DNA sequence: AAAAAAAAAAAAAAAAAAAAAAAAA
DNA sequence: TTTTTTTTTTTTTTTTTTTTTTTTT
């Protein structure tokens, strides 16, 4: 239909306007599919059923069926899109006549626009055109209510004025009221006015796409009444919208050039990136595998070789225990805090990052200030929103999740106090400006740290070769002492692992089976939300005798003793292990495994001599579920290492 | 020599001027980003002389840049995650002003452990009071100061080396299986080295 | 006892939200 | 006379520097 003088003026005329209207209606009715007969039929049906008041329209099919309309679309998006909305409204009414009571309007969204540009490539030539870009949302305000159909109220004669439709370009100015013909001030009439949601976001170039010697560019976009809340800061989004320019933006103010600000009137948003059913069958299907414990323990941080015990501890921490407060006066936490202390170059931060990735409501912070959110609460005006807000500490943000703390031994005094408070009383008390409040932070703390001097020395007990006071360490349920000891076989294996990773992740090329990560987190969700094991089958006799023996042995030597909190931690870990298997009743094997883990941690926290003392004295407990091959391999490795040391000295 | 190469000092640079800053555009509603020294070294090099003297408030930023190559800013009404793909050439004086050979590298310098951890290469330049080396150094320096423009016969002009560097930077070499096995064996041997003591663990 | 690093004080600059007055037509 | 743009003022916050204080040899 190429004809005339101006594209926008061509659509402006009533003739082609109605021609396009009816052609688009016929396209909606007739364009069916290759095989999905009348996609728009079920589309509109679903939209009306959920009351979505929107219609995403692919550009490819619209161009195929009606090439003229698709060509006209990007040149003058406003008029074509308004016509499409008008057409779709009556199409919906024909399909759903009663739906006319709902929103009295339908929005048309267009997706898969062929030509996609970048924020740095925007030019004046793109003014007033439908354009598709990609970017990261760097800021987003609240859902501000914007005037849609105002009804100003004349003061002198108290007569409400008719609906003056609000334009996104200019603020509406009322004339003189028809009744008393007064051009007075007038005021909005909120009760009779109708509004529309108005959100303002900023979209910046993806850092992975910016060139070497260039900085990312940003553009402001306006989401209106249905795209609101479709984005959050940090989202990678494909945005299709109108590169609008003419609202009020012109630096006519002194000391200013005739520049024009630009905002993208958003028309479609697509984020480029868990309440299911019948997956309970899936989770239960492998829950009865009878060896799922090994599978899950091997399915943690698959990019980290070895460190199986650390992976087991992290699994137990993930599934968690059972918080219980007998009466209301004995608060016992159901969490399993974990501390990984080890010499550098052992992938502790890798474990913390994996937990960040795999666990919902999981936040990451560092002892240094290099983390986005700090450990301590405070109140201030947020730098980007300029609004006075109570910045709760990181621990609070992970109220029911996981807080990962890297560089646990490099915190501030106030950071140490805050972590102590959170770990002890499971809450934070703020009295900073005038906010005398106490908000609870029931987080599981997974911490990573290096030993004093950069190397862990087994000749010294754990509590003394770490820059942490005894009270802090006393609140961790598992202590993992990661040691980097020279071992040719393990060194070769790890070298092969990492070098193969490097090979496989080159830009050009871009004893059980671990569960897929998505299914692993589904399993974690279901177990952590549904099964609540009760320890009605624990053998009090065995636990009591074990505790008494450990007390006697630890006090027989000048070593850190065993205390009640160790029994508490063993109970929590047994409950967590039961939760992994969804037993709903802690079983003898669960208790034995929890004892194994707790004794391993407690023994490894001891000095070198006491290490062997307690190993030999309690080897039976520490060998539970540890087959003969593992112990034999460990002993052979010890013997050959002794031989090597004798050789090379 | 190197384009996109930015040189700084120990205490002469603050945090904002060393990483980034934000100002508001005088002509519109948008904000512009003043690029700090680290950013100007993007896809280049940043030469930090007298590194040990740098304040911790800045060393944390340098550590962040080395860690994730990126700088996160939340200031003056705007947030941004900007890219800093820079190599860092640091020059640090040994603690006490002289390098002590009877200590590990950790003790000879006042760098925090995280900073040293992500330094691929540490080069120790001890001033052994050898007469042959002193004679050679004096000869070279005096020849330089006697013949200023000449006395420098470099096989390739700095412009030619710049062009060759810019061309070669685009190559993305692979790692063949033979090279992978050789790497494994070499790493095994290099770890066995640490089985006397070395200046720092491997 | 003296130096090095940290913390707090304090002063200057910026945003800005709103009420009042002078200049323009 | 009546609007409008500016003018202020009145709060508040933020950033740099300096000074003061705390910890270590
Ligand atoms: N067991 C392992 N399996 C796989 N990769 C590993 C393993 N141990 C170390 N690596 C790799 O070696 C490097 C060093 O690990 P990483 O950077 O996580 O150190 P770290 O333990 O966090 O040290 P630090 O305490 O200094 O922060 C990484 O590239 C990591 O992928
Ligand atoms: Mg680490
Ligand atoms: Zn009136």
């Amino acid at each position: 239909d190429l004809k005339g003088h101006s594209v926008r003026e061509w659509v402006s005329m009533a003739g082609p306007r109605l021609e396009i209207h009816h052609r688009f209606k016929n396209f909606l009715r007739t364009h069916v599919d290759s095989h999905g007969h009348n996609v728009f039929k079920e589309r509109i049906s679903d939209m009306c059923k959920e009351n979505r008041e929107s219609l995403v329209v692919n550009y490819e099919d619209l161009a195929a069926r009606e090439h003229v309309l698709a060509y006209f679309l990007p040149e003058a998006p406003a008029e074509l899109l308004q016509i499409f909305d008008e057409a779709a409204l009556e199409v919906v009414l024909a399909m759903y006549p009663k739906y006319d009571r709902i929103t009295n309007h339908i929005h048309v969204r267009i997706s898969h626009l062929p030509l996609v540009e970048e924020l740095r490539s925007l030019r004046q030539l793109h003014l007033n055109q439908l354009i598709r870009t990609s970017g990261v949302v760097t800021s987003c305000t609240g859902v501000l209510p914007q005037l849609s159909m105002v009804k100003y109220n004349c003061n002198k004669c108290n007569f409400v004025l008719g609906p003056f439709c609000q334009s996104q370009n200019q603020e509406v100015k009322p004339g003189s009221c028809p009744e008393c013909q007064s051009a007075g001030p007038f005021e909005v009439n909120m009760e009779e006015t109708i509004y529309q949601n108005y959100q303002r976001i900023r979209i910046q170039e993806s850092p992975g796409k910016v060139a070497a010697g260039r900085l990312p560019r940003s553009k402001d976009a306006i989401l209106l009444a249905d795209l609101v809340d479709s984005c959050k800061p940090g989202d990678e989004i494909e945005l299709t919208g109108i590169y609008h320019n003419n609202y009020d933006g012109s630096l006519n103010t002194a000391n200013g050039f005739p520049v024009f600000a630009t905002v993208i009137l958003a028309n479609h948003v697509a984020k480029k990136d868990e309440l299911t059913d019948e997956d309970v069958k899936m989770i239960t299907s492998l829950s009865k595998d009878q060896q799922i414990g090994e599978k899950i323990f091997a399915s943690i941080a698959p990019s980290i070789y070895g460190h199986e015990d650390i992976k087991r501890g992290l699994a137990l921490a993930l599934f968690g225990g059972e918080p219980k407060n007998p009466g209301g006066k004995h608060k016992v936490r159901g969490d399993i805090n974990v501390l990984l202390c080890g010499d550098p170059g052992t992938a502790k931060s890798q474990f913390l990052k994996y937990i960040e990735k795999v666990s919902s409501r999981a936040i990451f912070t560092t002892g240094q200030g290099a983390s986005a959110v700090g450990l301590t609460a405070y109140v201030q005006r947020h730098p980007v929103s300029r609004e006075w807000t109570l910045e709760a500490g990181a621990l609070v943000l992970a109220d029911r999740g996981v807080c990962l703390i890297d560089e646990f031994d490099k915190m501030n005094d106030q950071d140490r106090t805050s972590i102590h408070e959170a770990m002890e009383q499971q809450s934070i008390s703020i009295s900073k400006a005038g906010i005398v409040t106490s908000l609870q932070a029931r987080c599981t703390v997974i911490a990573a740290a290096n030993p004093i001097g950069g190397r862990y020395d087994p000749s010294l007990t754990f509590s003394e070769n770490v820059d942490l006071t005894e009270p802090i360490i006393s609140r961790f349920d598992i202590l993992c002492v990661v040691r980097d000891t020279v071992d040719p076989v393990q060194d070769e294996m790890l070298a092969r692992f990492v070098v193969g990773s490097h090979v496989r992740h080159h830009p050009s090329n871009k004893g059980v089976e671990p569960l897929p990560q998505e299914v692993l987190k589904k399993y974690i969700i279901y177990a952590k939300e549904r099964v609540h094991p009760k320890l009605n089958q624990m053998d009090q006799d065995k636990v009591a005798k074990m505790y008494s023996d450990l007390r006697k042995e630890s006090m027989a030597t000048g070593s850190i003793p065993i205390t009640v909190r160790h029994i508490e931690s063993m109970i929590r870990m047994a409950e967590a292990h039961a939760r992994i298997h969804l037993r709903d009743y802690v079983i003898e094997d669960d208790v034995n495994m929890a004892i194994r883990v707790m004794l391993e941690s407690f023994i490894d926290t001891q000095k070198f001599s006491v290490m062997r003392s307690m190993r030999k004295t309690f080897a039976r407990y520490l060998s539970f579920r540890r087959d003969n091959n593992e112990l034999l391999l460990f002993i052979l490795k010890q013997l050959v290492a002794e031989q090597v040391t004798y050789q090379r000295n | 020599f190197s384009p996109r190469a930015v040189y700084t000092s120990g205490k002469a640079s603050s945090a904002a001027g060393l990483t980034a800053a934000v100002v508001r555009d005088e002509e519109s509603h948008e904000f512009v980003i003043e690029a700090g020294a680290l950013m100007l070294a993007d896809n280049g090099v940043c030469c930090i002389d007298e590194f040990d003297k740098m304040d911790v408030r800045d060393q944390v930023a340098i550590h962040e840049a080395m860690e994730q190559q990126t700088i996160s800013i939340t200031k003056a009404g705007v947030k941004a995650t900007l890219n800093a793909r820079t190599s860092i050439l640091a020059a640090a004086n040994p603690i006490s002003g002289h390098y002590d050979r009877s200590k590990s590298l950790k003790q000879n310098i006042n760098l925090s452990a995280p900073i040293m951890s992500r330094f691929d290469l540490f080069f120790i330049l001890v001033d052994e009071c050898n007469e042959v080396t002193d004679y050679a150094i004096a000869r070279r320096i005096v020849d330089l100061h006697s013949r200023i423009e000449e006395s420098i016969d470099r096989v390739y002009s700095l412009d030619d080396i710049r062009r060759y560097l810019l061309f070669a930077r685009q190559f993305k070499p692979k790692i063949s299986k033979e090279s992978e096995d050789f790497i494994v064996e070499q790493y095994k041997h290099l770890r066995q080295r640490d089985g006397t003591k070395s200046s720092w663990r491997i």
